[PDB]
RNA sequence: UUGGCACCUCGAUGUCGGCUCAUCGCAUCCUGGGGCUGUAGUCGGUCCCAAGGGUUGGGCUGUUCGCCCAUUAAAGCGGUACGCGAGCUGGGUUCAGAACGUCGUGAGACAGUUCGGUCCCUAUCCGUCGUGGGCGUAGGAAAUUUGAGAGGAGCUGUCCUUAGUACGAGAGGACCGGGAUGGACAUACCUCUGGUGUACCAGUUGUCGUGCCAACGGCAUAGCUGGGUAGCUAUGUGUGGACGGGAUAAGUGCUGAAAGCAUCUAAGCAUGAAGCCCCCCUCAAGAUGAGAUUUCCCAACUUCGGUUAUAAGAUCCCUCAAAGAUGAUGAGGUUAAUAGGUUCGAGGUGGAAGCAUGGUGACAUGUGGAGCUGACGAAUACUAAUCGAUCGAAGACUUAAU
């Protein structure tokens, strides 16, 4: 597995975060090679939702963080709620995949391979 | 693995309690020895009394070390202290009543009076 | 004589009769086939040339070595045999008891054989010198700015020069090695599997050939 | 198959005759000896302080105290020289391997039965 | 630790031979008929 | 070595020891082979041949040296700026402080002691260790190779037998020949024993948080603690220096004249060392002397190719690891198992959560070898290797055989 120039406690942080935000968003851009490692939490994360049970809820709350989402209507609800409601739903019949990777050029102030992450 | 400078515990009423070792006898640059190996040695602690007295310099063959050693079938001894009997440079003990297990290896090296003498070989 | 090509699967161990402790190397020997017969009068020597592994056939537009190209499968098609991923060739064995075509199989070894086994051995990339070269190391200690670097690399004025074969830092491992007598415990005829004693050079799934000790 | 070769290789000297036990039991071994007379049996009593990967690799340790001197004898669960290994009591851990026994001595190395 | 003489010309422009940058990896887009990176969207249209 | 001389260097050539790393000589310490002996054998002595390999760890001193303690087959002597400080140290020595003895009226001094006292430098060139690209090797490629040359290894103990049969008042005690095991060293490897194992499992303290209980998250060295997979590893597992040929050295000779004798030598023919060459391991046709074998590709314009663009084959680019600083190498790119995911395991941890029961409660038992699980094994196109581009032959003359 990938360092991500970064420490064991911010990789983690920085993966969980970027997890969340996929979730939240349903489709990202970053770096290629912080997409490589994010694909395997937030798909790990979509497969606890398929079971669904609590047991798997309870795990999956260790990795999400606790984000808000605003739906239409004024209706809100978390990460987590999102992911066990509406995702795992999305991905009932898919027995893997879930993640995307659409690589784009290098960006200006590096020359950073920048790459969409999105949902699938 | 018994090197230059190793205390060991002494398994016999010879008199000596600890000795440290000075040299592994067997060849040039020989450094560590195990069970079934004989050492020279200096006595740093020993009983009032016995034959060997603090200060002597003296042979000893090394019993149950805790580095431990591997048998031909893949079956490892290993021990709780490492421990050496004074030899009388016939490879037989000073003593008379060798205390505490006894490696079975011993027994190739013709220690069969530690060997007999000792109450459970292993 | 008797030699083959295989590939190293891993580690295990065997208990032998009177039950010892037999650390053995699992080697995995299939589809070998007489290539070429390499003969005094026409290349200067007598060898045979053995094909190890099977490639799959020629394809248009292939992009790996998984497919034989042209010149391959022309050069497998004049013996009758799927191209080959491993192609050696051995001088030990007498070249008359062999026929192009024919398939070199696991029980031409004999519980019992002394072999010599060469590998590539297992790559370790840039290494410095006292892992390359097996240096002692500065005082770790005691005001040393010295630790892990090669002592001197020569003299004074005269000299003034480097000697060649210095034992500098530099790319260890991947070199090929041979282990002499090395000795067959068994062999699995329905698996193609010769269990050679102790350890061979090489990685997981690498390349091994075996033949007859030179010795 | 590339995989079970190991395992395939190996099958025929795994031992199906061996009762189970988990590390914290006190079992005896009866282990071939073979002097320079005859093959003896002798046992070791002591209780299981680890065990290891698995396949014929797998290896287990048990710890006895000897003439109080603390004794470790390690086999290959599937030697050919242990004759028998009889369970002779279970015991109540809480760890995998029992390491922690090595620094204590008497009361304070027991363990309930069950 | 210091260099005991000049680089020559020619010594300088010998070694930055190698001193170079490879033309991109680029493929024209099915879609729009534009240049793009291969393997990477065509920024142009955004297709595949 | 101690000196003599003052020839290079004072617009600087760092001086002793030790460490790291060596390299060479032989006037040889051991091991190999010999002659002589006031050599009975084991022990020696001395001389000759031999530089292949080997040639210890401590106490005391800054020490080199030396003495001592234990070993060892042996603990060799010298050169390389008393090898090596742009590789390390800084104990001695040679600034500034202070003190003792001593000398000087004194300032101060002593190669007399004593305590303390800044060791800078990002490597341009050659050299060296590793890795790439270009062109060449008279077509363009894929693979398999020969070996001109080059490097590496090269040590040795003890025990048993012969055998107490071998010399012998005795005491002691084999040469050779035959086995068996070590020490040191070198290599490969992770099955075993262990080490590590910062995205594996578990226990636990303080505090903050997710509203609360319960369960979890952050931070405190990875908070700490107990275990631990792969990989990487030695102190762990295997293996090696085995033979055996050719020519020799010191030596020992056979035949044999010079010199009708003697004589190893002149002619001629033997025998003879761990040494020389080969044997063993590794690299190698840039071996410009560029080698060999097998296989693949083979046209249509020319207005005469100084010819396009393509074949065979590669690559760009993308998924990767048995490989890697980067190139490179190797596994793969949909006619696909390369990586991820998913499912099934191995190994590791050791008994999840939620309930139920028991207990006043901390907790305990049951559900239930439970739950979780990086790297290891298998299956499966669900996701990403979806489109495409670039490079790459048409084979020169002369002569002879044909
Ligand atoms: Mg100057």
């Amino acid at each position: 597995y990938r360092k991500l120039g970064r420490t064991s406690d911010q990789r983690k942080a920085m993966l969980r975060d970027l997890a969340t935000s996929l979730i939240i968003s349903e489709r990202i851009e970053t770096t290629e090679a912080r997409a490589k490692e994010v694909r395997s939490v937030v798909e790990k994360l979509i497969t606890l939702g398929k079971k669904g049970d609590l047991a798997s809820r309870r795990n999956a709350a260790k990795t999400l963080r606790n984000v808000e989402i605003l739906n239409e209507d004024e209706t809100t609800q978390t990460a987590l709620q999102k992911l066990f409601g509406e995702i795992a739903e999305r991905y009932t019949e898919r027995q893997g995949g879930y993640t995307r990777i659409l690589k784009q050029g290098p960006r200006r102030g590096d020359g950073a391979e920048s790459v969409i992450i999105e949902l699938v | 693995m018994i090197q230059q400078e190793t205390r060991l515990k002494v398994a016999d009423n010879s008199g000596a309690r600890e000795v440290l070792t000075i040299k592994v006898l067997g060849g040039s640059g020989r450094k560590t020895a195990n069970i079934g190996d004989v050492i020279v040695c200096t006595v740093k602690n020993a009983t009032p009394g016995g034959v060997v007295k603090k200060g002597d310099v003296v042979k000893a063959v090394i019993v149950r070390t805790k580095s431990g050693v591997r048998r031909n079938d893949g079956s490892y001894i290993k021990f709780d202290e490492n421990a050496c009997v004074i030899i009388r440079d016939d490879k037989g003990p000073r003593g008379t009543r060798i205390f505490g297990p006894v490696a079975r290896e011993l027994r190739e090296g013709n220690f069969m009076k530690i060997v007999s003498l000792a109450p459970e070989v292993l | 004589t008797k030699g083959i090509l295989g590939r190293k699967i891993g580690m295990t161990q065997v208990f032998g009769e009177n039950g010892e402790l037999i650390p053995v190397t699992v080697v995995e020997a299939k589809e070998n086939v007489v290539l070429q017969k390499k003969t005094v009068e026409v290349d200067g020597y007598n060898a045979i040339q053995v094909g190890f592994e099977d490639k799959k056939a020629y394809k248009k537009d292939a992009k790996s070595n998984k497919y034989a190209n042209k010149p391959a499968e022309g050069h497998a098609k004049k013996a009758d045999a799927a191209p080959k991923r491993f192609i050696r060739e051995f001088r030990n064995v007498d070249v008359d008891a062999y026929e192009v075509g024919q398939e070199v199989s696991v029980d031409t070894f004999v519980a019992g054989d002394v072999i010599d086994v060469t590998g590539v051995s297992k790559g370790k990339g840039f290494q410095g010198a006292i892992k390359r070269h097996g240096q002692s190391r500065g005082p770790m200690s005691h005001g040393s700015h010295f630790h892990r670097a090669p002592g001197s690399v020569g003299m004074a004025s005269d000299a003034s020069r480097v000697f060649k074969g210095q034992k500098m830092p530099g790319r260890m491992g991947g070199n090929t090695v041979t282990v002499q007598n090395l000795e067959v415990v068994q062999v699995d005829t329905e698996n193609k599997v010769i269990l050679v004693k102790g350890n061979v050079p090489g990685p997981k799934k690498g390349l091994v050939e075996i033949r007859t000790s030179i010795k | 198959t590339n995989h079970k070769l190991i395992e395939a290789v190996t099958k025929s000297q795994l031992r199906t005759d061996l009762p189970s036990f988990r590390p914290g039991d006190t079992l005896r071994v009866h282990v071939r000896i073979i002097e320079g007379t005859r093959e003896r049996i002798q046992v070791f009593e002591g209780v299981v302080i680890k065990r290891r990967g698995g396949g014929v690799s797998e290896t287990f340790t048990v710890r006895k105290i000897s003439s109080g001197v603390g004794v470790e004898r390690t086999f290959p669960l599937h030697t050919p020289k242990i004759e028998k290994i009889e369970v002779k009591r279970r015991g109540k851990v809480r760890r995998a391997k029992l390491y922690y026994l090595r620094s204590l001595r008497g009361k304070a190395a027991r363990i309930q039965e069950i | 630790a210091v260099p005991k003489r000049r680089t020559s010309k020619t010594r300088k422009n010998k070694r930055r031979t190698h001193f170079k940058i490879s033309v991109p990896g680029m493929t024209e887009c099915p879609n729009c008929g534009e240049y793009k990176l291969s393997h990477r969207v065509c920024k142009n249209c955004g297709s595949y």
